[PDB]
């Protein structure tokens, strides 16, 4: 009993809750994975309106 | 009666299906066939794939297992009836179980 | 320790180690079996091959079969045996009840022998909830 | 067959398309065992198996021009094993996704295989890292 | 040229029908091999067997008012019964098999023992 | 001393719910850990796709 | 080497500037893609990719020709 109901209990709340942090943590990093593509493919648009602007130039020469 | 008809596993050109009876098992052991080629027990065949000079072919093992009669003491925990009539079943299964398997 | 355990089986060698005790379940008793027994040999059926390694008193359920369990070399020459904890619970709960569908079906004397097989069955299945 | 065979290709090339030309040889023989392989032995399973995915990584879409560095890196991934696990399909789904991954976040295998224009050692590490990186984040989907 | 593409078509489908059998042939190889080791397998437990039923037959001198499996005195009903292979083309197997079956259900019949 | 000793069965029971809580919410948070990853990015993703489609 | 962009015909059998390597195959099947492949690829190279076409159709050659200039190449 005086072992076990500590072995056992404590450090199974510990990593329980540090599970947790540690999903907050990842979950930063997965807003942080929004801007890893968002602020680029945002300009996506403009970025394949653009690279095609110099053969629609070619175009107009 | 239950005699079976398993394809014993001879030579790998043809083997032809031999008929065997199965369940009064002859109680020294001994499954014996359709009365001419019959098969005492313990005297087990093993077929065992080699190439010959070059091909592939099965060769028999007419291996013969020695037995330990008795354990110096062999106490019993049952009746000398019921170890029979729990055992016999045991070798009827091993028995269906190697006809399936030669068979395959 | 232990002694020399072989439980074989048609086509499988199950469970080949040592172990402190064995408690096979034959049909006139549950022989408890530990080191440097004298040689018994038991019509060993139906029931929990419940044995006590000194890490856990991991449990084996077999079908049916055969020990010829003597001196510190035992060959149990059981029919057919699931190790430790390769069988299921909800699976074998299910296959108890299954087993009850078959417990209820007919036929005298002919069909009551299958019928205790699968009873039987059930028996070798409560095993896995117990494991 | 080419007449002019490994004196053409870069050294990065002369070295892993040994393997890659080797394992598609193998599994061109073994073509017909595959509708057949029920539970053979693990080294005809896994070859043909990659095998199976080497076709796959083959087959490329239309138009798709790959240079030099990223067809390297994806030979690679097809014959030293970095996309067993998946299954047959998913192999050019992770493939275009590890290439963008690669081409993108690690420009040091650029300047490594552009420039020296050989498979080593460091290289080799980096591209190791980069694809079980990617085969994290596409095991997280 | 439907002349000459005709046989190209023979030329290349007897060349994959020739690959395919060779396969089927290294995989049934295998799988004899893959069954010749299982009874390998289970010979151990039935030396042990034929080693112990003697065992007991040797302790008692079938002196037994008992086992259900020896009810030897008479010929009924005969349960004959056949192990068959379950694949394609067989070799030559399923005839010869049930070939003997029918002979011996005909024999059995000869009898008057309404075989199951 | 009956109040003493249900009192051990009950601690033994407490750091068994303990245990369980503990259980219960690791599938739970597990469950999220890869979720909410999929969440936001294949909401990036799909909604970059419909947009990407109108832009063309 | 020149790398024609597939990892078919730049792993197994190479190309290398110089060899004129062949692309022989039954009808629709890509060899005009093979060599599509090939000159869209040599871009980031400096190879004057020079594609002669004999006998096709004049609207497959605007296909082609309108393909490379989608590619800039
Ligand atoms: N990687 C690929 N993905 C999809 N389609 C492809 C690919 N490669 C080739 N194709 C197909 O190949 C066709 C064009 O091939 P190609 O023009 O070489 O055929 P062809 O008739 O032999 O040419 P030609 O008319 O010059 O003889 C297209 O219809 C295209 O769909």
């Amino acid at each position: 009993t005086i072992r076990n109901s500590e072995e056992l209990r404590g450090k199974a709340i510990e990593q329980l809750e540090k599970a947790r942090a540690r999903l907050k943590k990842v979950e930063m990093d997965a807003d942080q994975f929004r801007v890893n593509g968002y602020s680029e493919i945002e300009r996506e648009k403009m970025n394949l309106i653009n690279s095609t602007y110099k053969t629609l130039e070619q175009f107009e020469n | 009666k239950v005699e079976m008809l398993y394809t014993k596993f001879v030579s790998l050109v043809k083997s032809d299906p031999v008929i065997h009876t199965l369940l009064p098992l002859s109680p020294k052991g001994e499954i014996c066939d359709i009365n001419g080629k019959c098969v005492d027990a313990a005297e087990d065949e093993l077929f065992r794939l080699t190439t010959k000079e070059g091909k592939l072919t099965v060769e028999r093992d007419m291996i013969k297992t020695e037995t330990p009669a008795f354990s110096p003491i062999l106490e019993f925990e049952q009746d000398p009836a019921q170890i029979l009539d729990a055992l016999l079943p045991l070798y009827l299964n091993s028995q269906i179980l190697r006809a399936l398997q030669e068979s395959l | 320790m232990t002694l020399n355990l072989c439980v074989l089986t048609p086509n499988r060698s199950i469970w080949n180690s040592e172990v402190k005790e064995i408690i096979l379940s034959t049909n006139s008793g549950q022989i408890g079996v530990l080191p440097n027994h004298a040689p018994t040999a038991t019509a060993v059926d139906i029931g929990i091959l419940r044995i006590r390694l000194n890490d856990q008193w991991l449990t084996l359920a077999l079908m049916g079969g055969f020990a010829r369990i003597g001196n510190n070399e035992i060959t149990i020459l059981v029919n057919d045996a699931e190790r430790g904890s390769d069988i299921d619970p909800q699976e074998a709960q299910q296959t108890l009840e299954i087993a009850e569908a078959n417990l209820r079906k007919a036929e005298g004397k002919r069909q009551k022998i299958e019928a205790n097989l699968a009873l039987r069955r059930a028996r070798t299945r409560v095993e896995a909830s117990n494991t | 067959v080419s007449r002019v065979g490994s004196a053409a290709q870069i050294k990065a090339m002369k070295k892993v398309a040994g393997k890659l030309k080797l394992e598609l040889a193998q599994f061109a023989e073994l073509e017909a065992f595959a509708q057949f392989a029920s539970d053979l032995d693990k080294a005809t399973q896994n070859q043909l198996a990659r095998g199976q995915r080497l076709r796959e990584l083959l087959k490329q879409p239309q138009s798709a021009p790959l240079t030099v560095e990223e067809q390297v890196m994806t030979i690679y991934t097809g014959t030293n094993g970095y996309l067993d696990s998946l299954e047959l399909d998913q192999v050019r789904k992770y493939l275009v996704e590890l290439r963008t991954y690669v081409k993108t976040n690690k420009p040091e295998f650029q300047e490594i295989i552009s420039s020296t224009k050989t498979f080593t050692e460091e290289a080799e590490a980096l591209l190791k890292e980069a694809i079980q990186e990617q085969m994290e984040r596409f095991l997280l989907q | 040229c439907a002349n000459l593409r005709e046989l190209r078509d023979r030329i290349g489908s007897v060349k994959n029908t020739q690959k395919i059998t060779e396969a089927m042939k290294l995989v049934a190889a295998a799988k004899v091999r893959r069954a010749q080791e299982a009874v390998v397998n289970g010979r151990p437990f039935s030396e042990t067997l034929v080693e112990v039923l003697y065992n007991m037959n040797e302790q008692l001198q079938t002196e037994d008012v008992d086992v259900p499996l020896t009810k030897i005195r008479t010929v009924k009903k005969v349960a004959l019964m056949v192990v068959t292979g379950d694949r394609g083309l067989c070799g030559g197997f399923n005839n010869m098999l049930l070939k003997k079956a029918e002979s011996r259900i005909a024999e059995l019949k000869k009898l008057g023992v309404d075989y199951t | 001393l009956g109040d003493f000793m249900d009192k051990r069965d009950a601690s033994i029971k407490e750091q068994l719910s303990g245990v369980k809580d503990t259980s219960s919410e690791v599938k739970q948070l597990e469950e999220q850990a890869n979720a909410v990853m999929r969440a936001a990015r294949a909401e990036i993703s799909a909604a970059l796709n419909k947009m990407k489609k109108e832009t063309q | 080497p020149l790398q024609t962009g597939l990892i078919a015909i730049d792993a197994m059998i190479p190309v290398g500037r110089g060899q004129r390597e062949l692309i022989i195959g039954d009808r629709q099947t890509g060899k005009t893609a093979v060599a599509t492949d090939t000159i869209l690829n040599q871009q980031g190279q400096n190879v004057i990719c020079v594609y002669v076409a004999i006998g096709q159709k004049a609207s497959s050659v605007a296909q082609v020709v309108t393909n490379f200039q989608e590619r800039g190449a």
